[PDB]
C-alpha cells in the first residue's frame, strides 16, 4: 500500500485525534444528559398529528372545551367486595384530586359519580368501576407521560378504603409504562451486551490487550452516538423515541465491533503476511477503510429511509439512527485507525496470537467456487423455506403482552378484565356536530337512531349517548324532560356546551385495537353516515377517534411506508454498493442476496416468536429487522466483494477463493458479534423490543453462516466476467509459463 | 511443451500457496493426501486455482483418479502437448 493519502494523516495524527475523539466524548456527556434520561424527556408522539385519529380526539376537545390534548388514561377502581357508598366517596376524592391538578389531567369523565350515568361505569357484577381522565400532552409525548405518572401519584396519594385498589390504565399510561420498562431494562440490556462482546472477542483474539484495546474503540465510539444523539434531542433538533434509544444504543455497539473487527483482522491477516506494523496499517486502512465508510452509509441511510415514513416512531427512528450511526462509523474510521496506529507501536498489542484460520475457509471457498450453481441453488432453497411462514404470520398490535405484567398499565388492564371485557377500557369517542342547536326534540330522535345504528353494527358490544345512558336501555322525549336538572346534566356530559354536537362512547365486542377493531372503525363510520342520511340534521361531520381508529391510521400507514422504506433502502443500498465497487451487477448481487436472507429471517424469526414463544410478532419489528438487515448483511457482502476485487488480479476464481480464506474468520466474527449483540435484546422487558433484537440477531446469524458463505460467493463464481459489469474484468488470466525450478 | 521440472515447481508454488510444505517435498514418485496430507476438497482447491492461474483445466471426474502429484503431473503433460 502506498504511503499517502487520507491513512498517512490518521497515522501521524492519531493520538492528537483520540484526544479529540475524547474531548467530544467529554463535551457530549457533560453539557447534556445520557441518551436514557433525554428520551424520557423528549419521546416522540405515538401517532402523527395529521392522523385523522388525532385530529379528531383535538377536535372532541375543542368542540367539547373540556380538553386539548390526545391522551387518555382509564381509572379502573377494583374492590374485592361490592362498591358501596366508601367506594364512591373514594372515587370523588380521586375526581377531586385530578380536577385540583390542572397541569397534567384536562378533563375527568365523571360518568361513575353521576347516578344517570353509574351504572354505565360500573362492572356487569358491580365489583369493578373506570372512569376517563384526558390528560396533557399527546400520546406518547413526555408531557404525556409525566401527566400519566402525576395521574398514578395522585391516585396513590389518596388514601384507599379497605378491600378496594385503583389502578390508573389506558393507552398513554401504556406508552408510560413501556418508557418505565425501557428504563429498567436499559441496564441489564447493556451489561449483556458488554458481557456478550467480551466473551465472543476473548474466543476470537485470545489476547486480552487485544479485547481491551477494541472495548475501549467500541465505548468510545457508543458514547459518542449517544452524546451527539442526545445532544441533538435535548436542544430539540430531532426528534426521539424509546424504541430510538435502545436500538441505536444496541446498533451503536454492535457496528462499533463490527468496524474493530473489520480493522483488527485486516490488520492481523497483513502482520501474518509479513507486512511490518506500518505496511501492515496501511494495508488494512486501503483495504477496509472504504468498506467502513460504505457500511456507514449503508446503515446511516436505511435507517434514513424511515424518516420518511409518516408514524412518529419511525420518523424518530429514522434521524436520529442515521446521526447515530454516521457518529458511530466516524468514530471507528479515525479513532479506531488512529488506535491500532498507535497500539501498533506500542510492543505486540496487535500482533495476532494465533495463526488465522484460512484452511476451512479456502476449502469452502473451493467448494463454493467450482460447483456454484448447487451451492446457489441449496442456499436460495434454504432462505425461502423461511417463507412458509407467510400464510399464518400475524402481526398482533396488542401491547399489552409485550410489556411485563407487573407495570402500572398492564396490572390495570389486568384489574379491568377480571369485570369488563376488553374492549370496554379502551373505548371510542364518535360525534356529528348540527350546524344548528342539537337540543330539540327531532334531533334526540335522530341521535337514538344513530345510537341504535351504530349498536347494530356487528362487533360493537356498549353504546353510550344522551339516550343511552349504559350500554342499553316508538321513541319520543316529550319537551317537559329538557328541564329535568338530571337530563340537563346528562345534555352537558354528553352534548356540546353550545349544543351542537353530541358525543357516542363505543366499546367493541373483541379486542378494539386488533384488526376486528380496525374494520370496526370503518363500519362504524359508514353506519353513522346512513343513519344521519335522510334527517333534517343530514350535513354533519362524523370525527371517529379512538385506541382502535388510531391503530387503524398507525397500521395503513405502516404498511404503506414499510412497503415504500424497504424500495428505498433497496435503491440507496444499490447505490452506496456501485459508487463503492463500481459494478452494478455485484451491487444488484448483494442487494438481492440481502433481500432472500430478508426472507429467511422473516420465517424463522416468525417461527420462534409466534409458534414457540406463543407471543405474536409486533408489526415495528418487521420494519426496524427490515432496515437493519439491509444495512447489517449488505455490509458484510460488500466486504466480501471488496476483498473479492482486491483479489482478482490473480483470477476471477482463485481471486473469490483467496477472499474468502482471508476473510471468512474476519466476517464470521463480526456476524456472530453483531448477531448475538442483537439477541442481547431478548432480556429486555420491552418485548417488540426482544423481538427486534432476536429477528435481526437470527437474520444475520442467516446472513454471515450461509448468506455470506455461500450465496454471494457463489453467483459471484458463477456469473464471472460479468460479475464487475461495467468494470472490464478478465476471465482467469493469460496462462503464465511454467517456472523454471528453483 | 513444458517438461516435468517446471511443472512439478509450479504445483509445489501451488501448495506453498494453499498449504505451505516445502517445494522439495513435492516430487513425481511419491504420493498425495495418503502420503502428503491435503484433502479432496483442497484438490479442488487446487485444481480451481490451477485453472486460474496457469491456464490448465482439471476435469472433477479425472481429480478423483489423481492419487499422486505424478498422475496429476501426467495429466498435465497429456493435456497440454495435445495442443
Amino acid at each position: 500500500a502506498r504511503p499517502g493519502g487520507i491513512a498517512k494523516w490518521i497515522r501521524v495524527l492519531a493520538v492528537p485525534i483520540i484526544l479529540v475523539w475524547v474531548a467530544i466524548i467529554a463535551v457530549l456527556n457533560t453539557v447534556v444528559p445520557q441518551l436514557d434520561v433525554v428520551g424520557e424527556m423528549r419521546s416522540v408522539s405515538m401517532s402523527p398529528d395529521d392522523a385523522p385519529s388525532v385530529i379528531a380526539m383535538k377536535r372532541v376537545g375543542e368542540v367539547f372545551e373540556e380538553f386539548k390534548s390526545n391522551s387518555s388514561v382509564m381509572i379502573v377502581l377494583e374492590g374485592e367486595q361490592p362498591l358501596g357508598d366508601e367506594a364512591h366517596k373514594y372515587y370523588d376524592e380521586i375526581v377531586d384530586k385530578l380536577e385540583a391538578d390542572p397541569a397534567h389531567v384536562e378533563h375527568v369523565q365523571d360518568f361513575w359519580g353521576d347516578p344517570l350515568t353509574a351504572s354505565g361505569a360500573q362492572s356487569p357484577d358491580g365489583l369493578a368501576s373506570y372512569v376517563q381522565v384526558y390528560t396533557r400532552g399527546n400520546q406518547g409525548e413526555a408531557l404525556a407521560n409525566e401527566s400519566v405518572e402525576a395521574v398514578q401519584d395522585i391516585v396513590e396519594s389518596v388514601p384507599a378504603p379497605p378491600g378496594v385498589k385503583a389502578y390508573v390504565t389506558g393507552p398513554a399510561a401504556l406508552s408510560a409504562d413501556q418508557h418505565v420498562a425501557s428504563d429498567r431494562s436499559v441496564r441489564v440490556i447493556e451489561a449483556l451486551t458488554f458481557a456478550v462482546i467480551i466473551t465472543m472477542l476473548l474466543l476470537v483474539y485470545r489476547s486480552i490487550v487485544t479485547v481491551i484495546l477494541t472495548l475501549v474503540m467500541v465505548v468510545l465510539s457508543l458514547s459518542a452516538a449517544r452524546g451527539m444523539i442526545a445532544f441533538l434531542g435535548y436542544h430539540e433538533i430531532i426528534g426521539l423515541s424509546v424504541f430510538a434509544t435502545n436500538l441505536l444504543t444496541t446498533l451503536a455497539i454492535a457496528a462499533a465491533t463490527d468496524y474493530a473487527i473489520f480493522l483488527i483482522g485486516r490488520y492481523q491477516e497483513a502482520r501474518s503476511v509479513g507486512e511490518d506494523r506500518e505496511q501492515s496499517y496501511y494495508t488494512m486502512f486501503h483495504s477496509t477503510a472504504h468498506v467502513v465508510l460504505g457500511s456507514g452509509m449503508t446503515i446511516a441511510g436505511a435507517t434514513l429511509c424511515l424518516h420518511f415514513t409518516r408514524m412518529p416512531y419511525f420518523q424518530s427512528l429514522g434521524i436520529p439512527l442515521a446521526i447515530g450511526m454516521s457518529v458511530v462509523v466516524l468514530a471507528s474510521l479515525t479513532m479506531g485507525a488512529a488506535i491500532i496506529s498507535v497500539a501498533s507501536r506500542f510492543g505486540k498489542t496487535f500482533e495476532p496470537k494465533r495463526a488465522m484460520r484460512t484452511r476451512g475457509w479456502r476449502k469452502l471457498g473451493a467448494a463454493v467456487v467450482r460447483w456454484p450453481a448447487p451451492i446457489l441453488v441449496t442456499t436460495i432453497a434454504l432462505s425461502v423455506v423461511g417463507l412458509l411462514a407467510l400464510p399464518g404470520y400475524q402481526t398482533n398490535y396488542n401491547d399489552r403482552r409485550y410489556l411485563p405484567q407487573d407495570l402500572p398499565a398492564n396490572t390495570g388492564y389486568a384489574a379491568a378484565d377480571r369485570h369488563f371485557s376488553q374492549a370496554r377500557m379502551n373505548p371510542e369517542l364518535l360525534m356529528i356536530e348540527s350546524d344548528h342547536d342539537l337540543r330539540n326534540s327531532a334531533d334526540f330522535l335522530v341521535v337514538d337512531r344513530i345510537a341504535k345504528r351504530v349498536f347494530q353494527v356487528p362487533g360493537i358490544s356498549r353504546v353510550q349517548a344522551i339516550t343511552r345512558p349504559q350500554g342499553t336501555p316508538s321513541f319520543y322525549l316529550p319537551p317537559e324532560t329538557f328541564e329535568n336538572p338530571d337530563f340537563k346534566r346528562g345534555m352537558k356530559m354528553f352534548l356540546s356546551p353550545d349544543g351542537h354536537a353530541v358525543r357516542f362512547i363505543i366499546s367493541h365486542e373483541g379486542d378494539p385495537m386488533s384488526p376486528e377493531g380496525i374494520k370496526h372503525i370503518d363500519a362504524i363510520k359508514q353506519a353513522a353516515k346512513e343513519a344521519i342520511k335522510g334527517t333534517p340534521l343530514e350535513g354533519s361531520k362524523i370525527y371517529l377517534g379512538g385506541t382502535a381508529a388510531t391503530f387503524k391510521d398507525l397500521q395503513e400507514g405502516a404498511n404503506y411506508d414499510l412497503i415504500i422504506a424497504g424500495i428505498a433502502a433497496l435503491c440507496l443500498i444499490f447505490i452506496i454498493m456501485l459508487i463503492i465497487t463500481r459494478a452494478v451487477v455485484a451491487s444488484a448481487v448483494i442487494v438481492g442476496t440481502v433481500v432472500i436472507s430478508l426472507g429467511a429471517s422473516f420465517g424463522l424469526s416468525v417461527l420462534i416468536w409466534q409458534h414457540i414463544i406463543g407471543l405474536e410478532l409486533h408489526w415495528m419489528v418487521l420494519a426496524m429487522a427490515v432496515i437493519v438487515l439491509l444495512a447489517v448483511g449488505a455490509d458484510y457482502n460488500l466486504l466480501l466483494v471488496s476483498r473479492i476485487k482486491e483479489e482478482i488480479h490473480a483470477g476471477l476464481n482463485t481471486g473469490i477463493i483467496r477472499s474468502m480464506g482471508g476473510t471468512g474468520s474476519v466476517v464470521t466474527s463480526a456476524g456472530l458479534v453483531f448477531a448475538f449483540t442483537m439477541m442481547s435484546m431478548a432480556v429486555s422487558e420491552l418485548a417488540v423490543i426482544a423481538q427486534v433484537g432476536t429477528t435481526i440477531g437470527l437474520g444475520l446469524l442467516f446472513d454471515t453462516l450461509v448468506i455470506r458463505s455461500f450465496m454471494t460467493p457463489s453467483i459471484a463464481a458463477l456469473m464471472g466476467k460479468w460479475f464487475w459489469w461495467p468494470q472490464r474484468v478478465r476471465q482467469r488470466p493469460l496462462p503464465a509459463p511454467w517456472p523454471q525450478p528453483v | 511443451a513444458a517438461t516435468q521440472e517446471e511443472i512439478i515447481a509450479g504445483l509445489a508454488e501451488i501448495i506453498e500457496e494453499v498449504t505451505g510444505i516445502e517445494p522439495s517435498e513435492v516430487t513425481p514418485e511419491k504420493s498425495f493426501v495418503d502420503d502428503l496430507d491435503i484433502d479432496s476438497l483442497s484438490m479442488v482447491e487446487i485444481a480451481v486455482q490451477t485453472e486460474d492461474k496457469y491456464g490448465v483445466k482439471i476435469p472433477d471426474e479425472d481429480l478423483a483418479g489423481l492419487r499422486t502429484v505424478g498422475d496429476v503431473v501426467a495429466y498435465i503433460q497429456k493435456l497440454e502437448e495435445e495442443n
